[PDB]
């Protein structure tokens, strides 16, 4: 029947994915415990013995919580008073996912603010009138693209930005976050997202990085913060996002990558954690499960004669029956998980992860996997940027007409 | 002198020690977006930092101001590099500045800039005497807070300061076993002293971690250790280790186990082992088995390690 559609969670085998503390308690597998117990309660209250209503992305309830951020925040955003270009970002690209318009008013506001946002050194600032920080340009960066109109993509100071990224970059392949601030693998990703982007990539703005980011790479298979640190979703994503821009993913072993990063899906939850043995949340749904398509076109550029042609490498239906059931707010906006308060950071990368478990691209081959009412589909995000695809060559196709800044 | 919080606070617009320079407020344009509705408290210590640093007047008030602008928003990058100019500028006491970060990173712990801060700190005094045991007060809270541990590796490489880190790790691991950040801080250890090549180092280690399995035998951290000290050079030159596993399989199996079993084939298979059409069919079957029953959420990955398997052997 078209009205019921059986969960992955729901079956009765799921139960035997419950955590085995093997009768050993300590503080680690009691958190894991607390919230498979809180997960369980969900799952089960979206079954009704045989009866499985399709489950249902709340659109409109998302989009007016959106909308409303993007001209007011309460103060409880004075924490993001140094990230506002952030907040401009993460919430672009959730309407944009979630297919919203944007209203030319809005878009030519957003360009002003972020101008104002832009120091005059190179890069922006979390606010006006703030230092540039490689976090805060990207994000402004990603959102002038995702406008995508000449105002915006004019906005940005690109002899200044490449000035700023040399004026970050070390002796040893890796970039300060910004000036006499800290250095990890996040600031490689920034410099290399905004640099591909814009056409301000010169010969040896990325000398050395490569092997940095490699030399980040640990024991577990993932990448960590900086060389000889544990393992983390959110830094795996920034070192091998960063390493495709500079087409030197095989600095990394992938196979050690690619086990590492399906391990981090939760056999129970179905969504991903940032690292073993912590805790599963739904922005982890981009960060983690975003590692596949990137490792997927890696393994492709390869030849590997053994990858799907339809299929990422992860439980592309369990993330769905997570984000869905257990990451949306009744109110609109989604979040880590049950029990958390939604916010737009988690908004933009639970909708994000949804739309890369809902599509798979590889070459002319597309396959597609919507769970739930087919209102559901999200827009495509490419997964090195993580805006629109459309976006993406629409912009490089721009700045590729102009000039590296003084070659 | 006076917290944001004190009952005597005063705001700045009302202090007669402020009265000579006028407030800097912040342009967000005349249609505003993702605009902060702050409270008056919060705009008031801003517009007065914005006009110090605007006016780069490396003063005394102005290194207060900084204080709480920073209680105020510790993530605000732009108000620590200023106040870093300002310490210097100043000439301010560096361990009066220690007990300062000390107190912010134990409100505030998971903060980008304030661990920045006090490795500056450390850095221009090159003394580490308070670290290892401030960063333990830190873990005793979170035991995986990752910029604690990341500070801690620094600390430790920039100032030689291996001695009782294995000790550390030892405790924190009979603590929780599963505490992930601590079987990495173990392999940091390990690799920067002894390394792994001394056979001897590697036996114990590889015992170490067989009998962690034994007692927690679903805890994920210590299967992935102990690949992650033998993949290197591969699992299939450690003969043994297979038949151990695999005398476990019934009476302790997992998908840990089962994993692992599939990964020692993978390397005898490309090692040219004896018996390859056996090795190919036993791996072959451990794939569909954890596709299919054992580690389902995988099913992808194993079918993809299925095929690939097929396509070189
Ligand atoms: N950089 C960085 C990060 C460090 C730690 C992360 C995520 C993470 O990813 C981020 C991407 C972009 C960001 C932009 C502005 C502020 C961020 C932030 C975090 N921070 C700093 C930390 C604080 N709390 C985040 C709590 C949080 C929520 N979910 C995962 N989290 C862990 C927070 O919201
Ligand atoms: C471009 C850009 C800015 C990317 C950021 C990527 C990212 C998500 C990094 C996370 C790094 C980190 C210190 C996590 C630990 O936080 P935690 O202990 O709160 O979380 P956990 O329990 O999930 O590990
Ligand atoms: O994931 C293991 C894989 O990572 C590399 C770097 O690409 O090395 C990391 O892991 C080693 C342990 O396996 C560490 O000795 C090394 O310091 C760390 O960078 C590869 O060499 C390895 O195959
Ligand atoms: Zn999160």
């Amino acid at each position: 029947p078209v009205w019921s559609e059986p969960l992955y969670s729901l079956r009765p085998e799921h139960a035997r994915e419950r955590l085995q503390d093997d009768s050993v308690e300590t503080v680690t597998s009691i958190e894991q415990a607390k919230v498979e117990e809180k997960i369980q309660e969900v799952f089960s209250s979206y079954k009704f013995n045989h009866l499985v209503p399709r489950l249902v992305l709340q659109r409109e309830k998302h989009f007016h919580y959106l909308k409303r951020g993007l001209r007011q925040l309460t103060d409880a955003y004075e924490c993001l008073d140094a990230s506002r270009p952030w907040l401009c970002y993460w919430i672009l690209h959730s309407l944009e996912l979630l297919d919203e318009p944007i209203p030319q008013i809005v878009a030519t506001d957003v360009c002003q603010f972020l101008e104002l946002c832009q120091s005059p050194e190179g890069g922006f600032g979390g606010g006006p009138g703030q230092y540039p920080h490689l976090a805060p340009t990207y994000a402004a960066v990603n959102a002038l693209c995702i406008i995508g109109t000449e105002e915006a993509y004019d906005i940005i100071n690109r002899e200044k930005l490449l000035q700023y990224l040399y004026s970050l970059k070390q002796p040893d392949g890796s970039f300060l976050m910004h000036v006499g601030g800290e250095v990890d693998v996040r600031s490689a990703y920034c410099a290399a997202s905004v640099a591909s982007l814009t056409n301000i990539i010169t010969p040896d703005l990325f000398e050395g990085t490569a092997e940095w980011i490699a030399r980040c790479q640990n024991w577990e298979g993932g990448i960590g913060g900086v060389p000889g640190m544990e393992a983390h979703g959110g830094y795996t994503f920034c070192g091998l996002a960063a390493l495709v821009i500079l087409k030197r993913e095989r600095s990394l072993n992938l196979k050690s990558l690619l086990q590492w990063v399906t391990s981090r899906q939760m056999r129970f939850e179905g969504g991903f954690q940032g690292r073993c043995n912590k805790l599963v949340d739904g922005c982890y749904s981009f960060w983690q499960a975003g590692l596949l398509p990137l490792l997927h076109r890696a393994l492709h550029a390869q030849g590997d004669p053994a990858l799907s042609m339809s299929h990422w490498m992860f439980h592309q239906q369990a993330l769905q029956e997570y984000i869905l059931m257990c990451c949306q707010c009744p109110a609109g906006g989604l979040l880590d998980k049950p029990g958390k308060s939604r916010d737009f950071y988690h908004t933009c990368y639970c909708l994000s992860g949804l739309s890369i478990a809902q599509h798979f691209g590889s070459g002319a081959m597309l396959h597609d996997v919507v769970l739930g009412v087919p209102e559901n589909a999200l827009q495509p995000t490419h997964p090195v940027y993580n805006i629109g695809p459309d976006k993406v060559i629409q912009a490089t196709t721009y700045f590729l007409q102009k000039p590296v800044p003084g070659f | 002198f006076v917290s944001l919080d004190s009952p005597s606070y005063v705001l700045y617009r009302d202090r007669a020690e402020w009265a000579d320079i006028d407030p800097v407020p912040q342009n967000d344009g005349p249609n505003p977006v993702v605009q902060i509705i702050y409270s008056d408290k919060f705009r008031d210590v801003y517009d007065y930092f914005r006009a110090v640093l605007q006016r780069d007047e490396r003063s005394e008030r102005a290194f207060k101001l900084t204080r709480d602008a920073i209680e105020l928003n510790a993530a605000n990058y732009t108000v620590w590099h200023f106040r870093r100019v300002l310490l210097k500028s100043l000439q301010k006491d560096l361990h009066e500045e220690m007990n300062y970060i000390t107190a912010i990173i134990e409100e505030q712990p998971k903060n980008y800039q304030v661990w920045h801060h006090r490795r500056v700190l450390v850095e221009w005094l090159r003394d580490p005497s308070q670290e290892l045991e401030f960063i333990a007060d830190i873990l005793n809270q979170d035991a995986k807070n990752y910029h604690a541990w990341q500070h801690r590796q620094w600390v430790i490489q920039e100032f030689k300061l291996w001695d009782n880190e294995l000790q550390y790790v030892d405790q924190l691991l009979k603590e929780d076993v599963r505490n992930n950040s601590v079987w990495n801080q173990r392999y940091f250890v390990i690799s920067n002293t002894t390394g792994y090549n001394d056979r001897a180092v590697l036996e114990r280690e590889v015992q170490y971690t067989l009998e962690m399995i034994k007692l927690v035998p679903h805890n994920e951290s210590a299967w992935n250790y102990l690949k992650g000290i033998l993949q290197d050079r591969g699992l299939s030159k450690y003969p043994n280790l297979l038949n151990q596993l695999l005398d476990l399989q019934p009476s302790h199996s997992s998908p840990y186990l089962i994993a692992f079993l599939v990964d020692i084939y993978e390397d005898m298979l490309e090692n040219q082992c004896d018996n390859k059409e056996d090795i190919l069919n036993k791996a072959l079957e451990l794939c569909e088995i954890l596709a299919k029953e054992k580690d389902t959420i995988r099913k992808e990955y194993w079918r993809y390690i299925g095929r690939s398997l097929q396509s070189k052997h």
